[PDB]
């Protein structure tokens, strides 16, 4: 549903105001959806969508984005913007960001690093262990991810992410720091850039 | 010189195509200069492709053992490791290419083709021999050359030769060792038949104003990725698959020491199962070189970073 | 933050006194600040100080060079302060004790912060993370904070002797690093010529 | 039926230049041979196919080049 | 010359040497045959990310004169632009370069041309009779500002920056370095340690930037700052990146199988000579 | 026999004939059809295929339709709600009540696999309170599957526990390293012993 009311708000062919609305529609499907990478990737979509700063969920969006815990005015407010039929729970249905949070920073993390616990995990995503140990082992099961897990030690190891390329990254985060500081004293003066670079040339 | 080498003359190569000495012999070549546009277009190429095959060709000419190699260009053709004499598809897009060349003031014959192979070293396979065998015949002055655009990032050694092949029935020489870049595990035999019966040539370059300094510059911030090759992890693949395959060598090796060639009168003569530990024992090298150069890439950053602390 | 630290500067330097008062209750509250340095070497702040406003520039200074423990051991004399200035304080002792160790027991961020349990103390270290002030992952097994990365606040000029000692071990021992691979590549290299050497050597006199 | 066959020779002749430049005695072989098992083309109704498809500019005719095509997308 | 010479404009391009050498080489190929130099007028091809542009690669067009004037032929690009499209459809056209010393009408009437195929697009020019030693190509965008009341097309320079390619950079090391082999084969350890070693002399380089600004700061002849010193006091905390018990184990773990690996190959190497000395003997003093 | 899929077909095969005949087979032979189906562990289709337009709607070949919803998704609860709702119509015929102890065992095996993926170390009174059965039955099918492996791990019957196996790591290098090793020790022995 989310897809479908998404794709016509990006129709010029359909009515402004019905362009808008179909927006405001495509965020709160998006926002009710279970399982896999659509609920956090399309509220980044609708984030980039300048459209939804007219909109009243825009609260909820900018915090997602920003990584802002929500509180229950907020939910409150959103529960009411919803359809009857968009009242729609597993006997507390809400707001929870969960399925591309987890799944779109697993797929970050294979980038950033090798192997981690659950507590890391859990405390990361702000779920209960359980939750992500859940959606992990559904990630290595639909073969779009892949792993085992000790549950002796508490820690699940991945193809990729927390261990020995966290080591080699930190390397290359100090010395991409190290390049960081060169492009600041390159800014604030570039006179001793010149100087201390003739410094060099002198040993 | 320096500037001789640039200009082409056009009659050099046509006393050179009516002398034909390379059907006397094929392993007549011995240097290679190639040009800084033909090796970075080549380069590019290869790693557009990814991890996946693609082919181009180079446009050169001959001076003495001497090849040259002016200028290259892409194809858009699919049949490295599968189809023999892919380049036919390529063939109208070549024509268009030298035409076009022609026009703008670059008149250089076609000296040959690149290809490459991505993530399992610079040698010919047996599709690339039986490809380059047909265009030694008919298409000369031809010449066959890989590179790899993985290895070569964690190395920084540009890994490029330029090679030709054999002709069919023709007894190779004693001429065997190369750069020892590890293959799969069921790549392995094809690379032992096949390097015999080719050759690598050195390579020179010359320099002037537009692409190399983005690059050079660019090293100078850049020079910690290549440190985290961390290779044992990245290829972890080939280390398991190239042990299990020396194993049924040692095996091979065994009986055949063991029992004996039978020979009646009859002494062997060059084979690439001839001496079997002889052989092995280089396998053996081309497996340790690369295991501790990933042993050192690991080596530096214990020493350089670790050893600092917090004075 | 950027834009914001550019306004108050100018705003600062502006004003006089009883404003000045006024703009360091502000700086402190106001979110995304979590560098103190600027405001404090302009002159204008500076006037206040050796008077009945001194106390301010006094915590200002408790802030910048020091920490929550630093605070709480003269929290008589110092004015007070509301919950988002506490916390960015809280925030800003784990950039320190990171500045000695890189990583950090829970039982020694759990005494300087003086806060009443783990989750409440884990909770401060994951909002600082989506701010991206410091980058930093808990460790609930060894019970550590490893950190990735750190910023400073930190002024302390005092102690920066020990920033320049620490930069000298890293130049020093690179030179001692690069005459090493330098003897290596040309160590490789006599062995292949002397290999060369024996091989042709030899080889010639079976001739006879 | 007879109409039937221009369209199928038309496909067939796109989808051989889809997979990028022949000769047209080469195109033309090549439409025989995947069309021999509905039925055997006429030469005549192949040629006229493919210049429809020239104009409708499937396929083009090499700038300089005896009796060549190339894909044109 | 003719400018403008007004403020730098929105888009930044970068800058850095083998293309020029292709120009070069044909520039001398076509001097000896000619008799006379003769330029060449070519495309350019790179990308844009934003608003700045790198610009990664080039070819040469063709080119008559007619006049005073230059025409480039357009069916002779709409043909390569259909086959080099196919192979490389990431990069895109960015403008055109040119030859000769300052800014003249000559190339402004060729840049109206370009204008047709791309609505802004850039123009660079070398000098090949340059008597500076800096590098001598210089960029510029055309600005189209109006001077007396009418409206002129008038150049305006960019300042240029170096990018990515590590892909590239290995090639541009062996162009760069042309250096032959010496008794031997090269060593393996030789040839794979190069930028392990070069690497290393960046950082001793890096280091000698960021300390001599800091004592600087403390000195004099940079003043005193907070922004910059606040980081450089922080990038020395993070050393040594890590100590957790965790990464020990795991580290030695891969060191000790490449200990055995190489056990077992030095082996192999010795019975390999052993089998060899143990056949010429049993010829020579026995009878085998 | 155990050959379940050459009898899906031959009553897949025979239901066409049977629709233009007619009645009253059609009813008792789409029993046989359904029953077989599930049998084959799986590939399911006694309904994406064709047998029964608008016959289906009648309840007697509605509860069939049911049950195989239950028996692809591999859902217990559902499973023994239609076995106890609409007890008659299935359990009635003799051929099909033989093979339902099977089914439901069937359906409890697969469960499991799916479940134990998450953990490393589960419960036996757990997964038999999952189940719904006694924990002697489950114990009785875990030693069972570790056997055919279909369950991958081994039990602690002294604390009641699935060591489960997520304890590789590599082992590819390791065993590739042996019989490098193994062969090298061979040929030492013949080099050496060619001398003399």
């Amino acid at each position: 549903a989310a897809q479908r009311y998404n794709e016509l708000s990006y129709k010029t062919i359909v009515h402004e105001s019905e362009r808008l609305e179909a927006l405001k529609h495509a965020l709160h499907c998006t926002i009710l959806a279970s399982a896999g990478q659509q609920r956090s990737r399309m509220l980044a979509t609708l984030f980039k969508d300048e459209r939804c700063q007219q909109l009243a969920a825009y609260g909820i969006l900018e915090k997602m984005y920003l990584d802002r815990i929500i509180r229950g005015n907020q939910l409150q407010e959103f529960a009411a913007m919803l359809m009857p039929h968009q009242k729609a729970t597993t006997a507390d249905g809400s707001s929870i960001l969960d399925r591309a949070v987890i799944e779109h920073n697993l797929l970050s993390a294979s980038k950033l690093y090798n192997n981690i616990t659950f507590e890391e995990l859990g405390a990361l995503l702000e779920i209960p262990a359980a939750k992500a140990e859940k959606i992990a082992s559904q990630m290595i099961t639909e073969g779009r991810m892949n792993g085992f897990i000790d549950q002796i030690d508490g820690i699940v190891h991945f193809e990729t992410r927390e261990a020995l390329p966290t080591w080699d990254k930190q390397i290359q985060s100090l010395c991409f720091q190290v390049n960081n500081l060169l492009e600041k004293i390159s800014q604030t003066a570039p006179e001793w850039t010149a100087q201390a670079m003739e410094a060099q040339m002198a040993q | 010189s320096i500037d001789e080498i640039y200009k082409y003359d056009k009659k050099q190569q046509q006393e050179i195509l009516a002398a034909k000495p390379w059907t006397k012999d094929h392993h007549y070549f011995k240097y290679c200069k190639i040009s800084a546009l033909a090796l970075l277009k080549m380069v590019m190429h290869a790693r557009s492709g990814g991890n996946l095959e693609v082919m181009g060709l180079m446009l050169g000419k001959v001076d003495g053992e001497t090849m040259i190699i002016m200028d290259s260009f892409a194809l858009p053709v699919e049949g490295t490791e599968t189809r023999v004499n892919a380049q036919a598809a390529a063939y109208e897009y070549m024509a268009a290419y030298i035409e076009n060349a022609k026009q703008v003031g670059r008149l250089e014959n076609a000296i040959g083709w690149y290809h490459s192979h991505p993530g399992y070293g610079c040698w010919l396979s047996g599709i690339d021999v039986s490809t380059q065998m047909l265009n030694q015949q008919f298409q000369e002055p031809f010449v066959a050359v890989v590179i790899d655009p993985t290895r070569t990032i964690s190395a920084g050694k540009v890994n490029l030769g330029a090679f030709r092949t054999y002709p069919k029935g023709y007894k190779p020489p004693d001429e065997g060792p190369s750069e020892y870049q590890t293959i799969p595990l069921n790549k392995i035999e094809d690379f032992g038949v096949h390097c015999k019966q080719y050759y690598a040539l050195e390579v020179s370059y010359f320099k002037s104003s537009l692409d190399r300094k983005l690059l050079e510059l660019l090293w100078n911030k850049y020079w910690v990725n290549t440190l985290s090759s961390s290779s044992l992890l990245t290829n972890a693949d080939y280390t398991t698959g190239q042990v299990f395959d020396l194993s049924e060598k040692l095996e091979q090796s065994e009986a055949q020491l063991g029992r004996g060639s039978f020979m009646l009168g009859l002494e062997t003569h060059d084979r690439k199962s001839e001496d079997k530990l002889a052989k092995a024992t280089r396998d053996s090298c081309k497996t340790t070189i690369e295991a501790i150069h990933g042993l050192m890439s690991q080596v530096i950053k214990d020493k350089l970073f670790n050893q600092i602390n917090i004075s | 933050s950027s834009n914001l630290l550019e306004q108050f500067i100018l705003l600062a330097k502006g004003t006089s006194g009883s404003a000045l008062t006024a703009l360091i209750s502000q700086v402190l509250e106001a979110p995304g600040v979590y560098v103190f340095g600027e405001l404090l070497e302009l002159a204008n702040v500076q006037e206040l100080a050796e008077g009945a406003n001194a106390a301010y520039l006094q915590l200002l200074n408790l802030f910048a060079y020091g920490t929550y423990p630093d605070y709480i051991a003269n929290k008589e004399s110092l004015p007070e302060l509301s919950t988002a200035q506490q916390n960015k304080l809280k925030h800003l002792t784990i950039v320190s004790l990171a500045s000695r160790m890189k990583c950090i027991p829970y039982s020694v961020l759990l005494k300087d912060l003086e806060m009443r349990n783990l989750r409440e103390l884990e909770d401060l270290i994951i909002e600082a993370v989506y701010t991206d002030i410091i980058q930093g992952k808990l460790d609930q097994r060894n019970q550590l904070l490893e950190v990735d990365f750190c910023i400073g606040r930190d002024i302390r000029k005092k102690d920066i002797n020990n920033i320049v000692k620490t930069l000298h071990e890293w130049c020093d021992g690179c030179e001692a690093v690069l005459l090493g691979i330098e003897q290596q590549v040309l160590r490789a290299n006599q062995y292949k010529e002397n290999h060369n050497r024996t091989q042709q050597q030899v080889e010639a006199e079976v001739t006879n | 039926v007879d109409e039937d066959r221009k369209m199928y020779l038309q496909a067939a002749i796109v989808r051989i230049m889809k997979a990028k430049v022949l000769r047209h005695n080469a195109l033309i072989q090549e439409v025989i041979s995947q069309s021999r098992a509905r039925f055997n083309p006429s030469i005549s109704m192949i040629k006229k196919c493919i210049e429809v498809l020239i104009d409708k500019q499937y396929i083009e005719r090499s700038q300089a080049s005896a009796d060549e095509y190339s894909y044109v997308a | 010359s003719v400018m403008a010479c007004g403020v730098t404009g929105s888009v930044s391009v970068a800058l850095h040497p083998l293309v020029i050498l292709n120009i070069s080489d044909h520039w001398i190929r076509m001097r000896s045959q000619e008799g006379r130099p003769v330029q060449v007028i070519g495309a350019l091809i790179g990308k844009q990310e934003g608003r700045n542009i790198e610009v990664m690669n080039s070819f040469e067009l063709l080119s008559h004169t007619v006049e005073e004037k230059i025409i480039i032929d357009k069916e002779y690009y709409y043909t390569k632009e259909e086959q080099f499209k196919q192979v490389f459809k990431e990069l895109e056209f960015l403008g055109w370069y040119t030859t000769g010393g300052p800014p003249d009408p000559s190339d402004i009437h060729v840049h109206k041309q370009v204008c047709e195929i791309i609505e802004s697009p850039l123009f660079l020019k070398l000098n090949p009779m340059t008597k500076h030693t800096d590098l001598p190509v210089s960029v510029f965008e055309s600005v189209i500002d109006i001077i007396n009341g009418e409206a002129t097309m008038l150049f305006a320079e960019l300042t240029y920056t170096l990018a990515t390619e590590e892909a590239e950079r290995i090639g541009v090391d062996h162009v760069a370095r042309m250096t032959a082999t010496g008794s031997g084969e090269n060593s393996t350890v030789a040839e794979h340690l190069i930028a392990q070693h070069s690497a290393i002399k960046m950082l001793h380089s890096r280091v000698k930037l960021i300390l001599e600004y800091v004592k600087a700061s403390e000195a004099g002849e940079v003043p005193f700052n907070h922004e910059i010193l606040r980081e450089a006091y922080a990038l020395c905390h993070c050393l040594p990146v890590l100590s957790t018990d965790k990464f020990k184990t795991d580290f030695y773990d891969q060191c000790n199988d490449v200990g055995l690996m190489a056990y077992l190959g030095t082996i192999t190497k010795t019975c390999n000579t052993m089998n060899q000395f143990v056949n010429k003997f049993n010829v020579l003093y026995d009878r085998q | 026999e155990g050959e379940f899929e050459k009898a899906h077909t031959d009553f897949f095969e025979a239901f066409k004939n049977y629709d233009e005949s007619g009645s009253p087979r059609r009813t008792t032979c789409l029993k046989y059809l359904v029953l077989a189906n599930m049998l084959m562990k799986s590939g399911i289709n006694p309904f994406d295929s064709q047998e029964a337009k608008p016959y289906k709607n009648d309840p007697e070949i509605l509860a069939m339709t049911n049950l195989v919803s239950a028996y692809q998704n591999n859902d217990i609860t559902e499973f023994e709600k239609i076995l106890k709702t609409n007890h008659s119509n299935i359990m009635d015929d003799p051929f099909i009540r033989e093979h339902i102890e099977e089914l439901l065992r069937n359906i409890r095996t697969q469960v499991l696999i799916k479940l134990i993926k998450p953990y490393t170390r589960i419960h036996i009174p757990f997964i038999s309170k999952e189940l719904n059965i006694d924990v002697a039955d489950v114990e009785s099918l875990l030693v069972q599957c570790i056997l055919d492996n279909t369950i991958h791990g081994r039990i602690d019957q002294v604390n009641q526990l699935l060591e489960l196996d997520h304890q590789k790591r590599g082992g590819a290098r390791y065993t590739a390293l042996d019989k490098w090793t193994n062969q090298l020790n061979s040929l030492n022995q013949a080099v050496v012993s060619k001398l003399a």
